[PDB]
């Protein structure tokens, strides 16, 4: 009964204990305040999806209708490194089009904020913003010390 | 660590974002501790009116302060007729990360007590259900995993079935003889390549000792069509061709100097008997013909570090497979080797580079095709994670 | 069942031995 959440407990600390994986932790859920909107919509698959196959309601279909979709919308580049550089300074330029948007994107953040901080320490942790700076669009956070973080690091409560 | 960690985050999210251009199926778990091996066992259950498949994954543990163990997973995957959204990666309301067979989650069947982490584990092809491997004390170990309790032993205590002695140091290579039954080779830290012939208490000595190399041999594979013929890699960058017919030990048949840097990893076409290739530290794929391995038939660029394995397709001649250190498992084509591409094309890669896999947070350890739903690939990395993928039929088509 | 792990919290009572370790990360993530 408690016998057996505390063994899940143990697997999880075995997991969570290991920095690489204390990382990937990070990198599949945290998004921060500015960058849910730019990940957490439609996808151009989805979009594509919505205007070249209007009459497609479902999604639930095989590997094959799926490839017919695909083989329509043309070959993928292949995940290059220049790719992922065209991609990542495209996602540099959706940040600063949702900044200075500053009608239902994220608001700007005395706000209870999670925060990742690295170095001595390594996780996400808890805090308050002592200062906004729209300047190098940056917070002050203080950890329940001080630190000059970016918004994209950033999550509300 | 700040710069890199933001380029890898980043570079993570998109690929998510982007994953329904790339894949058929994308499913990420998570083991309690990292697999340093992956490969799936032969056999296949194809349910009588179901839209899945399941099959049967060799994996291991890789922890210093818990007990390690053997480990075989269940994952089901789907077939033509199971329908799932493809749409985008979830990562929300499953219970692994992606899109694919709902069912398709992965599940520990049999975890077996082990001497240290697993370095490498590969079963018998003339009996799946026997696996030998790889141990930190320098022993191979053999294991029937049906003959062993579901549950092991919290006292940790590890029972081989055999216990194969010949190496002095541990190591990685590994390679059953898929000719002759229970012929199995063994690469060591010891310089030493090391057979056994188990279809011979429950130690064995080493029936043959091959000691060419002159420095960590980190690979050995059998040639899969000559029951005679096996190759090695070692940190010497040499690649060795050896004839378990000859009556000298100490020196290969074929002895060629494979890369500027030390040599990790080999594999032989399953279908050429000519054609192998290797892997190297120095971020090179070689490909290589036996008829003259005096250079490289062809070196595939495109890796940005050390590549740890490599594996041709079981379905395709020319398809082949290499993983690495810079977090990334590159697919390549062969025929398209001398291709004309667009200036767009050519930013990406050569064209003989056919995919690549951007799902890994960390270094890939090891890899598998899996032998009965081709193109699905099981891949393993540091960080604890377990990818089963399939890149995109459009990909692989015209 | 709520445990504390390295600041964050999980109620690991919704989950079983079985469960793969997948959802009870999420969970582990997500926050109030």
């Amino acid at each position: 009964d408690k016998k057996a959440s505390q063994k899940i407990g143990f697997r999880l600390r075995n997991l969570l204990k290991l920095p690489k994986a204390h990382k990937w932790c990070i990198y599949e859920w945290f998004y921060s305040n500015i960058d849910k909107p730019l990940f957490e919509g439609d996808n151009d698959f989805c979009v594509c999806l919505k205007e070249s196959f209007p009459n497609l309601k479902t999604r639930k279909l095989t590997r094959v209708e799926w490839g017919k979709i695909r083989r329509l919308m043309g070959k993928p580049r292949r995940c290059s490194s220049a790719f992922f550089e065209e991609e990542r300074s495209a996602l540099k330029q959706k940040r600063q089009k949702i900044r200075l948007l500053q009608d239902e994107i994220p608001l700007p953040l005395g706000t209870k904020v999670t925060a990742r901080l690295r170095g001595v320490h390594d996780g996400l942790f808890t805090g308050q913003i002592d200062a906004v700076d729209t300047l190098n669009a940056t917070y002050r956070v203080t950890f329940d010390g001080t630190h000059t973080i970016p918004d994209y690091e950033v999550l509300s409560n | 660590d700040a710069v890199e960690e933001r380029v890898i985050n980043e570079e993570y999210k998109i690929w998510k974002k982007n994953t329904p251009f790339l894949y058929d199926l994308v499913m990420t778990h998570a083991l309690e501790w990292p697999s340093l091996t992956a490969q799936w066992l032969p056999d296949v259950t194809r349910p009588e009116g179901k839209d899945f498949s399941i099959h049967r994954l060799v994996l291991g543990t890789h922890t210093s302060d818990e007990q390690n163990h053997l480990v075989i997973a269940s994952v089901q995957l789907p077939n033509d007729d199971a329908q799932f959204d493809a749409s985008h990666y979830d990562s929300e309301k499953g219970e692994f990360g992606g899109f694919g067979s709902v069912s398709g989650k992965i599940e520990i069947e049999i975890k077996i007590n082990h001497e240290g982490e697993v370095n490498r584990a590969r079963y018998m092809p003339q009996n799946p259900c026997i696996i030998a491997t790889k141990t930190p004390s320098s022993d191979v170990l053999v294991f029937d995993y049906t003959k062993h309790p579901s549950k092991p032993d919290p006292s940790g205590e590890c029972n081989p079935d055999l216990r194969l002695r010949g190496h002095q140091k541990e190591g990685y290579g590994l390679s059953w003889n898929p000719n002759l039954s229970g012929h199995l080779l063994s690469a060591s830290d010891d310089h030493t390549i090391c057979l056994w012939d188990i279809s011979a208490g429950k130690v064995v000595d080493a029936k043959t000792i091959f000691t060419g190399h002159t420095a960590v041999v980190e690979d050995v594979s059998w040639h899969l069509l000559h029951e005679s013929l096996f190759g090695s890699v070692a940190d010497d960058q040499k690649l060795m061709i050896w004839d378990t017919r000859s009556n000298n030990t100490s020196k290969p048949s074929h002895s060629v100097d494979a890369h500027t840097a030390e040599v990790n990893c080999l594999s032989f076409n399953p279908y050429s008997e000519f054609i192998l290739a290797t892997g190297s530290a120095d971020k090179t794929v070689a490909l290589w013909d036996l008829r003259n391995l005096k250079l490289k038939l062809h070196s595939f660029e495109s890796h940005k570090d050390e590549i740890f394995q490599v594996q041709w397709s079981p379905h395709n001649e020319t398809i082949l497979a290499s993983s690495g250190t810079d977090r990334r498992l590159n697919v390549w084509d062969l025929s398209k080797i001398g291709e004309e591409q667009s200036p767009e094309d050519a930013e990406d890669g050569p064209p003989e580079l056919l995919f690549i896999h951007g799902g890994h947070t960390a270094k890939i350890s090891d890899f598998s095709w899996n032998p009965n739903e081709p193109w699905v690939i099981c891949s393993v990395s540091e960080d604890n994670i377990m990818q089963v993928w399939q890149m995109a039929e459009n990909i692989y088509n015209d | 069942y709520v445990i504390k792990l390295f600041d964050r919290s999980v109620d690991l009572a919704q989950f079983s031995e079985n469960t793969p370790l997948y959802p009870i990360c999420r969970a582990w993530m997500r926050n109030s």
